[PDB]
């Protein structure tokens, strides 16, 4: 490397710059496996003002590295060059193109530049789109690291509900979150996990408005709690009151009845008594 | 020789064809390709030394190449290309005429709209006087 | 030939500040933005000029444009100089 | 008169396309024609040498 | 390898001269005899 | 018969467009373009060699080919 | 209807009801209308043709010159290949003559 | 056997049928139609060059054949012109019809409003 | 890949080669030759329609129009004048063969 850089720098001290350009083009033939030589070449064309060469250099760099093994540090460099030109339509295009073929791993770099890009020009629709989609993939990284991170699931579910995301995607995210049953089987660990079910029942009741599917959320919940070791009286109470909102006292009494039968607990008795007093 | 090899991109002096090929190869190219690959460079058929045949020119009777650009085949060809274009143009014109003619036939309400106006105005002429 | 006095002259931070003040006085918003945006492009703007620019857009109530004026300022400088832009940016957004 | 109007209309479309592409395709044609002539002159030189060799072999 | 970035994105601003860029004595003897 | 209603409707339409009668019948833009597009495909398909000549001006006097 | 409706007397008319001399006037002017549209097109076509003739004539004159050269060269190659084969066959007969003499 | 192409309305030496419609075409026209429009010309469904199914299958004088080409070409161009002429007439009749309709809506609107006055005189 | 037929001397869209000669032909022309004579046209070896290898690379594209060829009737004029030369060339050959 250093031999070519010293020859280039030599011709630049004479201000030969087209002869210095010849050295770069030969340098990229031998060395061009390394991305930085292409980026330094394009920066050399840009700073002299040849900018048509600089576009050509990045576009040929992408064509050189290919379609599949996208060298995206080139792609970001290409995007940011066009951002510096005020080509910004091109700059979105390069970032947006990158997001598709790169989607999980390398986008972490794209999104930080892409979100800075949109932070000016995006302002109504472009900022909120990139930050939310950045946040979405950022929570999915946390879930791939540890599906036991309940606080990451709660913060993820907050984002999707504020999105007003399509129902089937939010159901797939709740059902992924819920499958992470605590490994300890002691109630001190379940205290955060149980609201991962309650939020799902609230979503199904209030937002999806599919009451026959909220029954299944509660039945699935109560079929998972280790009742002979401990119970969440919240679950049995909320499941009971839900059937009262369906006007089904017979179901509500059966719920509270098996609650007391499996695990007679003070919070259940108080709730059942307060219910029958209201009735 | 004027044939250009489809693989190396340079002009032959030893053109070779084989029954599973289609692009031209050099003899001095294909024999080493058979030795390393054993495989057709383009179709990936199996290659063998009995398949290759070598081309020649200048034999007795061979017609002189017409260079004048005009020819009967090329004129009949382009007249055929004119005819294909004009029929596909006429088809899309005929399609548009059919659509426009169809809806204007359906839109022929003029006589029935007029009777409704007559019915409306004759009501108005009584409604104007019963007050 | 690029004689240095006129060739430098457009790097005019005193004069760009005077020009921007007149556009606030007489320009109306859309021309004033172009002047400040060009001042950013030149890299003539001080952090005070980014904060002045945002306060202009904020006083007009183009609040969303004020946030990007800070953002573009944050791209312009580096620490310590960004610190007052971050202070104003993050509190103004937060309210 | 109706038929001639279309022949002239198609002529206009052809001429307008010809104005885009004839200047290149004629240059492309001439390049191939120059390739043929230089190949033929290469053959002419080769055979003239072969004819003169037969005279030399006979004379020898 | 044919289209994607060169053909998808849009066009930039100009066909000008930077966008055109494309890499941008002796005596003689008097003649024989004379 | 339909001919009478057709006649009266056509006659009024012609009469309303009377100032346009001297103009030739148009060629629709869709039809004009589909003629040109077919001509560019089937006749002037040698434009593939035009961009190869443009390619040669890029391959000479410029950057590295893929590896 | 498209065969029957032709203008006359500054109005659209049924062609069959007109006097014969009025049909001649109507059909004459209908003919002259179409020939006017032809002439408007033909003058434009001739204009573009005249431009193409001088624009392309240089490329054509080069091709015409190459055709004359190529015909001369290939007929020379033809005669030369004939001469090669007779002198080769004659050279065999002369070799037998050497042994005989 | 004689087979007639649905695009041209003429006999074909190479009849082809499209599975997306069951109509019969000349192979060369439909390939050019697919290569330009990508659709069945009759059913407008998606169509592609692999979907065509092939059907089974003396001279006079050269000046005579050339004069047949001349007379036949004038007939094809007469058809093309009269289609353009009839198309504009169809568009002129249509725009008049819509104008009669819209003017009738103005009348019916006008009269129906005036008919309210008799309830408030 | 530009190719020309050994029988006609014209360009061909469908080049083909006999297994018993190196020469290349337009398919419909050589098949008619085989159909009459059953032999290679140049080497005179016995030849059959299955002894052909298809040079299925991309054929020769259309020649550009002459400026007079931009209209259908002038193509018919051009086709007529072309045909008269082809006919008279064929007549000149049989005269030359007699001479
Ligand atoms: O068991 P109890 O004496 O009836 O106490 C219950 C119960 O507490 P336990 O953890 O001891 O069971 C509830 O806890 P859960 O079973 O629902 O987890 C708890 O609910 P929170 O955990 O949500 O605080 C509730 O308290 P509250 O009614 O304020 O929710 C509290 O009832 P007391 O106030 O009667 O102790």
């Amino acid at each position: 490397e250093q031999a070519w850089q010293t020859y280039i720098n030599f011709e630049l001290r004479y201000k030969e710059i087209d002869r210095a350009r010849s050295v770069y083009q030969r340098f990229l033939h031998v060395h061009g496996i390394n991305v930085q030589n292409w980026i330094k070449y394009a920066k050399f064309e840009e700073r002299n003002g040849y900018i048509g060469n600089a576009r050509a250099a990045y576009e040929k760099a992408m064509e050189y590295f290919g379609e599949e093994d996208i060298n995206e540090t080139v792609l970001v460099a290409f995007a940011l060059f066009e951002e510096r030109q005020k080509e910004h339509e091109r700059a979105r295009g390069i970032f947006k193109y990158g997001l598709d073929n790169l989607p999980s791993n390398r986008t972490e770099e794209i999104f930080k530049h892409y979100t800075q890009h949109e932070k000016k020009f995006g302002e109504r629709v472009g900022i909120e789109d990139v930050i939310i989609s950045k946040r979405k993939t950022q929570y999915e990284k946390m879930v791939e690291e540890n599906g036991y991170n309940y606080d990451a699931w709660f913060d993820y579910l907050r984002l999707l509900e504020n999105e007003e995301t399509d129902r089937e995607e939010v159901e797939d995210v709740y059902e992924r979150a819920i499958a992470n049953i605590p490994p300890h089987s002691e109630k001190r660990y379940w205290r955060r996990y149980i609201y991962l079910w309650i939020n799902y029942a609230l979503y199904e009741e209030l937002v999806a408005k599919d009451f026959d599917r909220a029954r299944q959320v509660y039945k699935a919940c109560i079929d998972i709690i280790p009742h002979k070791t401990f119970t969440f009286a919240k679950v049995w109470i909320m499941f009971a009151h839900f059937e009262i909102r369906q006007l089904d006292l017979n179901a509500a009494r059966k719920i509270m009845g098996v609650a007391i039968g499996k695990c007679p607990k003070d919070k259940l008795f108080r709730a059942y008594i307060d219910l029958e007093l209201q009735l | 020789m004027s044939f250009v090899c489809g693989i190396s991109g340079e002009l032959t002096e030893d053109p070779v064809v084989s029954q599973v090929s289609g692009h031209i190869f050099d003899r001095r190219l294909i024999v080493k390709f058979i030795a390393e690959n054993g495989t057709d460079p383009i179709s990936h058929g199996e290659l063998s030394e009995d398949q290759l045949v070598s081309l020649k020119s200048g034999g007795t009777g061979s017609a002189p190449r017409n260079v004048s650009g005009t020819s009967i085949p090329s004129l009949l060809k382009m007249l055929q290309d004119e005819w294909d274009t004009v029929m596909l143009n006429s088809f899309s014109l005929r399609q548009q005429l059919q659509i426009a003619r169809q809806e204007l036939s359906h839109s022929l309400y003029q006589h029935d709209a007029a009777c409704r106006v007559i019915s409306r105005l004759s009501k108005e002429l009584t409604a104007a006087r019963e007050a | 030939n690029m004689q240095s006095v006129q060739a430098r002259v457009h790097r005019s931070p005193i004069l760009w500040a005077m020009y921007a003040d007149y556009e606030e006085c007489c320009g109306t918003v859309e021309s004033c933005r172009k002047v400040y945006d060009k001042m950013i492009e030149l890299r003539v703007a001080s952090p005070q000029m980014i904060m002045n620019y945002a306060m202009f857009l904020e006083e007009n109530e183009y609040f969303e444009l004020a946030f990007q004026a800070y953002e573009k300022g944050i791209a312009l400088f580096k620490w310590p100089g960004v610190f007052d832009i971050w202070n104003t940016y993050l509190v103004k957004f937060i309210k | 008169a109706k038929a001639q109007n279309e022949h002239l209309l198609m002529r206009q479309i052809n001429l307008e396309l010809m104005d885009e592409y004839a200047a290149e395709s004629y240059l492309q044609r001439n390049k191939v024609m120059e390739d043929l002539l230089t190949h033929a002159e290469k053959e002419l030189r080769k055979t003239k040498e072969a004819v003169m060799e037969v005279h030399a072999n006979r004379k020898m | 390898m044919s289209m994607k970035l060169r053909d998808i994105l849009p066009a930039p601003v100009a066909a000008d001269e930077a966008a055109s860029q494309i890499r941008r004595v002796s005596k003689e003897p008097p003649p024989y005899g004379k | 018969a339909l001919l009478n209603q057709v006649f009266k409707s056509l006659k009024r339409a012609q009469d309303l467009f009377y100032h346009d009668y001297a103009q030739p019948p148009p060629m629709p833009e869709e039809n004009d373009s589909l003629i040109r597009s077919m001509k560019r495909k089937h006749e002037y398909g040698n434009v593939i060699k035009k961009v190869e000549e443009m390619k040669v001006r890029r391959e000479n006097e410029m950057l590295a080919l893929p590896t | 209807c498209t065969s029957e409706i032709i203008l006359s007397k500054d109005k659209f008319t049924r062609i069959a009801i007109l006097p014969r001399e009025e049909q001649m006037k109507a059909l004459n002017d209908e003919f002259q209308m179409y020939r006017g549209w032809m002439n408007q097109r033909a003058k434009r076509a001739a204009k573009v043709e005249k431009k193409l003739r001088v624009k392309l004539g240089g490329y054509q004159a080069i091709h015409d010159k190459l055709c004359k050269k190529y015909q001369e060269v290939t007929t020379e190659i033809e005669m030369a290949n004939i001469e090669k084969k007779t002198f080769e066959r004659l050279g065999e007969h002369e070799l037998k003559a050497i042994n005989k003499r």
